[PDB]
């Protein structure tokens, strides 16, 4: 969610992702801890049995067969962490998330409460206004002529710079806003 | 000082005056359809010792 | 809303209910049928002479 | 610790609701009081036979005082 | 009934003599007063109509329509003054003049005693609507919309005119009371069939009937907000009122001339409800909703029973209020984001809670939640159709399932989910918009409290 | 009470059994109903007595409106608009009164069904028969006139039924 | 009430606690800056198992693209703190 994706996944990445998926589904099948540990050690042995195959074609064939076996033997109802995309609390608190710009529309009577908070907010807004043009200039310099090729962004490099395009990442609402 | 107030808010009598004039014209229209007043078989009635017409 | 709620009964619902009450009382007292299938008296109707 | 909770401005909706309640009540509390006072101290008419030779006014054919008025 | 007509004609010079910054206040105040005066027409009899003069009369069918018209004028004024702020004083006065002239024409149309006077006023309503659409609409399509609005109407109404004058040469009168008392049956001949079609098609295209409805999405989408309000709430009901008036001379031909129109109405009600499920423009969805409800009204008028007539009257009133409210609700979002695409602005319940409550209530009345008068009209029509044929409950039933779906779909798309991140210009709701929503919705429930006022002469 | 006529809305003599306690335990229902009496029924009775005292000091009357009988649609010439108008108004009033008669009979039926409890199928036979007769008469008079009904269409329907009945009677006579 | 307000020190303590219960890592030789591959001599499968153990410890899932990059306990602690809005 945080890292910029690459153009493709490598063979090692696919093997590791299959290993994690297989272990998770095996834990879903093996509810008890000791049984899961036993069969997970067996699965790890089965995985590292073919770790030293120098023929890449045979390696991809083995990966293909393993993925077919996984799809046949997957748990139809695997365990999902409650806040994971399939969980029971996945987007539960999205209705409580309010963007910060709404605070600009508060009536002055509402802003009369919380004076110090709004003074700090004004300081942050001043910082963003002072940093924007330098961020844009740094992005203009660091970008190759044929446009960017990845979604990775550079850090700040100068004396008192800020990493470009930082406002909406830094001022995230919260994970439990209200 | 009522001069400025009148010249600013004299448009507020047009609609009430129109309502009154419409009521008057409706009464005038009713005045022209009395050919069967106190003459229907259902409502024909003897006049009271004082009243002249059954309705206006 | 108050003006509409207190509008006088020009639809004659209560009048019709009272008239029906009187009619039912009279007809049940004298043993007549409550309602007749004919709403017009046949003696005031002249049917065509021949049906053949 | 106590944290600031970011919400949209609730001032304007509350103001509208208060204004609507105020005006509705401003005209509807006198109406309710008047209806109650009329009902208590000027009841409904009692149905009676028409006396011989009397021609009632049209508003005399209804029973509630407000409807008659 | 000049006590209602003359004050509107007085609204005209009152608007044209007002100070430049008092036009809206004066127009709104005196429009509300005129609505209060027109409230007295609801005192109706059980036997005949209120015959004011040789020219005007009031029935139990036209009085709620007049009340709806006079109540809709101030709401239109309130909804229009936001997007007309940059306009010049003369053009604002001209816009208000168009609205006033439309109200006057509608008021005289609903109370005319003769059919030719009714026809003249019912065509005269065309000019202010067309001017409003083509002069104050926002996009380039408005011009095309105007053309679609005009000719679709006139191609229906020009035959009717001919039929009308023909009838006056045969019976000697077009007075509605004389026409009703001296009614004679229509024989089964080709001439009578074409007379029936000439008498029916103008009102059919006004409803509109499915297959003749293409003008409506264009005109109701391209119009300004007041234009859409008056097009959905009142101008569609001209067809139903005219059909219920004109059917008194078409028996017993209707007994079999209604079949193609009944089939079109039922199947096209299903079709337009289905179309509402895949719509990217929020205004077009509301327009197709209007088409489905009017198909129900057409079925009710065509089967010609007392229960169907009561249901048709109730449904017309309820739909007018509900569709006007829905158009205003969509216009608030459009004025905020300047786009009619439904999925552009999402999660608006988080940003505007009271407006979300208004959305919920409007969508609840659209799907005819009991005991709303929407549901009362729909249920009366469905019961009458069941008496007409037991199989209709299938199609009607399907409609009831689809309507709710798309209705809730609309709500779920606009109010729920997460807000769009890049839209940062959503300001809090103004007092004017909340008052507009309340003045739409409160009369609906108040009418539920006393439903016999919108059930018609039957 | 005396608010309604007891012959138009009759009720049985209301036989109810006397309490027959068989247990030494007290009856919570009796204790609760005594509390309800003393705590609810008395203040309401006093308020009603005050309201009725106020009402008695201002006694005024309203009257039931009387309509005389005008000629029916059968006695009207073909194009005589005034007689047709009066006859049509009289016919509409009669239609409303007939609807209210049916309503009274249906009220009787519903009340009997609720009153008789588990024995309603046998104990409501008379009300069911009365409703059957009234419904048949009303259906003969007014059904199928449609919207845009009038006295003339009702007369045409009655004439058609009379013609059919006369033909059936004469054909049965020839048997 | 609900769970206590997780702090950075608690997160680091639990991460180190999980790591010292792993039989392939020497407890004394382990520090908060030790690299899994260079310092500790583990391969990619061990890193996947470590990430899964962290997920079990803290009751939430770390996506694969983010989990591949974590190489020392400090990165794991920082990722968990950033995810859960921990600032103290
Ligand atoms: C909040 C705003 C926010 C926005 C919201 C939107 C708002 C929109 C509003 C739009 C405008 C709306 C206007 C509509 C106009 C309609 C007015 C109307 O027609 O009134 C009708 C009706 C009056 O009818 P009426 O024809 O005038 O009366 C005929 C008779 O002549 C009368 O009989 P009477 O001779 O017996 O006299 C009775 C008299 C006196 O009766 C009594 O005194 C007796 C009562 C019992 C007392 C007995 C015991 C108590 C005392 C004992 C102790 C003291 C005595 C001993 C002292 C010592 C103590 C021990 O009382 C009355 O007169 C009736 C009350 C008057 C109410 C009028 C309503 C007007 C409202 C208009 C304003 C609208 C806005 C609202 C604002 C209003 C202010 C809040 O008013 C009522 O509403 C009555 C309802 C109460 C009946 C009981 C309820 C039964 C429940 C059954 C259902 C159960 C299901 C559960 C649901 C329950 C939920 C309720
Ligand atoms: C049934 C209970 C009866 C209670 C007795 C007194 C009731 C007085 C109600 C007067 C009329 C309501 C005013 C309409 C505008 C809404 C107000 C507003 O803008 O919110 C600001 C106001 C300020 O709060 P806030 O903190 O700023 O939060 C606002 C946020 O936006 C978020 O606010 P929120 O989340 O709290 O939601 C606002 C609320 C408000 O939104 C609404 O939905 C209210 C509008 C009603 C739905 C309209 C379409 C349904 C068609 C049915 C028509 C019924 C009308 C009957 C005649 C009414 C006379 C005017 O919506 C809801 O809470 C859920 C709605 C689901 C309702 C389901 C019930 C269906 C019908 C069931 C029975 C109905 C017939 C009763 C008799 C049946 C036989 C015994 O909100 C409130 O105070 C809460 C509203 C109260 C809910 C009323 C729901 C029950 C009443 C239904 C009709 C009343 C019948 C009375 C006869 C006696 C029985
Ligand atoms: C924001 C907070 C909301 C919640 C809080 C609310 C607090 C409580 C308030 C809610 C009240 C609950 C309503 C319960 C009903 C009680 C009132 C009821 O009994 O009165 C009805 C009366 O209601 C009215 O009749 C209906 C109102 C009329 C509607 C017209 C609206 C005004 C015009 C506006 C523009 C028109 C646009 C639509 C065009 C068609 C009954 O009529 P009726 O049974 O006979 O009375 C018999 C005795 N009479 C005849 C002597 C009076
Ligand atoms: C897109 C939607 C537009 C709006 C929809 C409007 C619907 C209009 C449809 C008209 C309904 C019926 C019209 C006439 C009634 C019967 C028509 C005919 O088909 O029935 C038979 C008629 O018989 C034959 O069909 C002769 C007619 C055949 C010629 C008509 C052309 C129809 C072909 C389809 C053309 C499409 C027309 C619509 C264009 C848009 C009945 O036999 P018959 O008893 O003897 O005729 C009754 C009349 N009599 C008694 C005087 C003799
Ligand atoms: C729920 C039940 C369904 C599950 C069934 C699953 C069945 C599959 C079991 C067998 C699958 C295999 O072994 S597939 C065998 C695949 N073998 C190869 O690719 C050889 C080349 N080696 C490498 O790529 C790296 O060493 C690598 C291995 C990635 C380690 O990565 P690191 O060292 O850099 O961390
Ligand atoms: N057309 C109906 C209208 C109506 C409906 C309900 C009523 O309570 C009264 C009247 C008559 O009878």
């Amino acid at each position: 969610a945080f890292s910029a994706p690459a153009a493709y996944l490598t063979h090692q990445q696919k093997v590791l992702r299959l290993y994690k998926r297989a272990l998770r589904h095996l834990e879903s099948w093996c509810v008890h801890r000791d049984k899961y540990r036993y069969f997970a050690c067996l699965m790890r042995a089965r995985f590292d049995e073919h770790k030293n195959e120098k023929d890449m074609v045979k390696a991809t064939q083995l990966l293909r067969q393993a993925e077919e076996e996984f799809w046949y033997g997957q748990h139809p109802q695997p365990y999902i962490f409650p806040e994971s995309p399939g969980g029971t609390s996945y987007e539960r608190y999205e209705c409580y998330k309010v963007p910060e710009w709404c605070l600009d529309d508060w009536h002055p009577s509402e802003k009369a409460m919380y004076p110090d908070y709004f003074a700090k907010r004004e300081q942050w807004k001043r910082l963003r206004r002072e940093s924007w043009e330098r961020e844009v200039k740094q992005l203009q310099e660091e970008t190759p002529p044929g446009g960017p090729r990845t979604e990775a962004l550079p850090p700040a490099r100068k004396e008192g710079d800020l990493p470009p395009l930082w406002w909406h990442i830094v001022t995230r609402p919260r994970e439990r806003p209200m | 000082n009522v001069l400025q107030i009148v010249r600013d808010h004299w448009v507020h009598i047009l609609v009430p005056v129109g309502f009154v004039f419409g009521c008057y014209l409706d009464r005038r229209s009713d005045e022209k359809l009395t050919a069967f007043r106190n003459k229907s078989l259902l409502f024909k009635r003897e006049l009271r010792p004082n009243e002249e017409v059954t309705w206006k | 809303s108050t003006f509409v709620a207190y509008l006088p009964d020009y639809r004659m619902q209560e009048w019709a209910r009272r008239e029906a009450e009187r009619l039912v009382k009279y007809r049940e007292a004298n043993g007549l049928p409550l309602m007749e299938s004919n709403c017009f008296d046949p003696n005031k109707i002249q049917l065509p002479e021949d049906e053949d | 610790k106590r944290l600031f909770i970011i919400k949209p401005s609730g001032f304007y909706d509350r103001r509208f609701l208060k204004l609507m309640r105020f005006y509705i009540l401003l005209t509807g509390i006198p109406v309710a009081i008047g209806i109650t006072l009329v009902n208590v101290f000027i009841g409904e008419a009692e149905l009676a036979d028409i006396p011989e030779g009397y021609v009632p006014e049209h508003w005399e054919y209804f029973k509630h005082p407000i409807s008659r008025w | 009934m000049l006590k209602i007509i003359i004050p509107t004609t007085m609204l005209l010079p009152m608007t044209w003599m007002s100070k430049h910054n008092m036009i809206w206040i004066n127009a709104t105040v005196h429009s509300l007063l005129i609505s209060l005066i027109s409230l007295s027409l609801l005192n109706q009899l059980g036997e005949n109509s209120l015959n004011f003069s040789l020219t005007f009369f009031s029935d139990s069918l036209s009085a709620p329509l007049l009340v709806l018209t006079t109540w809709l004028l101030p709401l239109m004024l309130m909804a229009s003054q936001s997007h007309l702020s940059k306009e010049t004083t003369t053009r604002k006065k001209l816009y208000i003049t168009m609205l006033i002239l439309l109200q006057l024409f509608l008021i005289m149309t609903f109370t005319a005693t003769e059919l030719i006077l009714f026809y003249i006023l019912f065509e005269a309503t065309l000019v202010p609507t067309l001017i409003i659409i083509t002069r104050w609409g926002n996009q380039t399509e408005r011009l095309n919309a105007g053309l679609y609005f005009l000719f679709y109407t006139l191609a229906g109404s020009l035959p009717l005119l001919v039929a009308l004058v023909y009838i006056q040469n045969t019976t000697g009168s077009l007075n509605f009371l004389i026409i009703h008392y001296w009614s004679h049956p229509l024989s089964n001949s080709w001439s009578n069939i074409f007379m029936w079609l000439a008498c029916i098609m103008a009102f059919m295209v006004k409803m509109p009937l499915y297959g003749l409805h293409l003008w409506l999405p264009k005109a109701h989408v391209e119009a300004p907000i007041a234009g859409s309000m008056v097009l959905a709430a009142v101008l569609l009901k001209l067809g139903g009122y005219g059909m219920m008036r004109i059917t008194t001379i078409l028996n017993p031909l209707t007994n079999y001339m209604a079949y193609p129109f009944l089939m079109l109405s039922m199947w096209g009600m299903i079709m337009t409800s289905s179309i509402c499920l895949r719509q990217t423009d929020l205004k077009s969805l509301i327009a197709y909703s209007s088409v489905s409800h009017m198909a129900l009204v057409i079925v009710a008028i065509m089967i010609q029973t007392p229960w169907s007539f009561m249901g048709a009257t109730a449904l017309m009133i309820a739909h007018g209020l509900t569709s006007s409210m829905l158009f205003c609700l969509a216009n608030t979002n459009y004025e905020r984001v300047h786009s009619r695409t439904m999925i552009l602005a999402r999660g608006l319940q988080t940003l505007l809670p009271l407006m979300a409550t208004w959305w919920l209530v409007a969508s609840l009345t659209n799907l005819a939640l009991p005991p709303s008068i929407n549901l009362i009209g729909e249920l009366f029509i469905i019961t009458a159709s069941f008496s007409w044929s037991n199989i209709t409950i299938i199609l009607m039933g399907m409609n009831m399932m689809i309507t709710a779906l798309y209705s809730l779909y609309m709500l779920i798309t606009t109010q729920r989910g997460k807000y769009t991140h890049h839209i940062n210009n959503i300001k809090p709701s103004f007092t004017r918009e909340n008052a507009l929503m309340a003045l739409h919705i409160l009369p609906l429930l108040l009418l539920t409290l006393n439903p016999k006022m919108i059930l018609g002469p039957l | 009470p005396d608010s309604w006529d007891k012959d138009v809305y009759p009720e049985p003599p209301r036989r109810t059994p006397a309490p027959a306690p068989q247990t030494s335990l007290p009856n919570p229902v009796t204790y609760l109903t005594k509390i309800f009496d003393l705590l609810v029924d008395r203040p309401v009775t006093l308020a009603r007595e005050f309201i009725e005292q106020q009402h008695a000091k201002n006694r005024y009357y309203y009257y039931h409106r009387e309509f005389r009988r005008v000629p029916d649609i059968t006695e009207c010439e073909e194009k005589d608009i005034l007689c047709m108008f009066e006859a049509e108004m009289q016919w509409r009033r009669d239609y409303k009164v007939d609807q209210e008669i049916v309503n009274i009979i249906q009220e009787r039926l519903k009340a009997c069904q609720q009153r008789e409890g588990e024995s309603y199928r046998q104990n409501c036979a008379k009300e069911l028969e009365q409703f059957t007769q009234v419904s048949k008469a009303f259906q003969d008079r007014y059904s199928d006139l449609g919207a845009h009904y009038s006295a003339r269409k009702c007369l045409a329907k009655q004439k058609q039924r009379m013609l059919a009945e006369r033909k059936a009677a004469k054909e049965a006579a020839a048997a | 009430s609900d769970a206590p307000p997780l702090t950075l020190e608690a997160i680091k303590d639990r991460v180190l606690y999980v790591l010292k219960l792993y039989d392939k890592i020497d407890p004394e030789k382990l520090s908060v800056n030790s690299h899994f591959m260079k310092d500790l001599g583990l391969d990619s499968l061990d890193q996947v198992e470590i990430i899964m153990a962290m997920e079990d410890e803290f009751g939430f899932e770390i996506p694969d693209i983010d989990a591949e990059k974590l190489m020392c306990p400090q990165e794991i602690v920082d990722y968990i703190a950033d995810k859960k809005d921990v600032y103290e």
